[PDB]
């Protein structure tokens, strides 16, 4: 999911609620730091390829993106959550 | 100790270089709150002692980091 610098609008854009992001071409994202003791983060890309860090930058995209289908519980940040297996 | 400058630029090699690991990347996140960057991830990357090492695709690729 390569980004190319753009505004985002709306031509930037199920059982489970966790998988309907990644339905609709979201990828989720686990980062590994290379610390001595290891943490994750958990980001997500969008269709358009622009990173998330958090549900405000998702509530920022949505807007954006125009977008009245996707709501705050279809994403997680939860470094814990398979979004395959916890639902 | 740091791993890039008060810039956010790597100390090693001087680059400016995307959180997403694509070296090629011009920056795929909104502006920093830190610091304004595109290029700054879940922390600033000014000051920063770590770097991501990897980053794991749910149901998909690992990516690796280039330069380390
Ligand atoms: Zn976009
Ligand atoms: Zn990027
Ligand atoms: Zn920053």
């Amino acid at each position: 999911l390569s980004y190319q610098s753009h505004d985002c609008s709306g031509a930037c854009l199920g059982e489970n609620p966790l998988q309907l992001p990644i339905k609709c071409h979201f990828q989720r994202r686990h980062a590994k730091t290379n610390s001595h003791s290891s943490a994750l983060h958990v980001s997500y890309k969008t269709p358009c390829g622009r990173s998330l860090r958090n549900v405000e930058e998702v509530f920022r995209y949505l807007l954006e993106t125009e977008c009245n289908f996707l709501f705050t519980d279809n994403f997680s940040f939860n470094t814990y959550v398979q979004l395959a297996r916890n639902y | 100790s740091k791993v890039y400058d008060s810039q956010g630029l790597l100390i090693f090699s001087g680059m400016d270089l995307c959180d997403c690991l694509d070296e090629d990347c011009l920056g795929c996140f909104y502006a920093c709150p830190a610091c304004g960057s595109t290029k700054c991830g879940a922390e600033c990357r000014c000051d920063r002692k770590w770097l991501y090492e990897q980053i794991e695709i749910e149901g998909g690729e690992i990516i690796h980091n280039k330069h380390a």
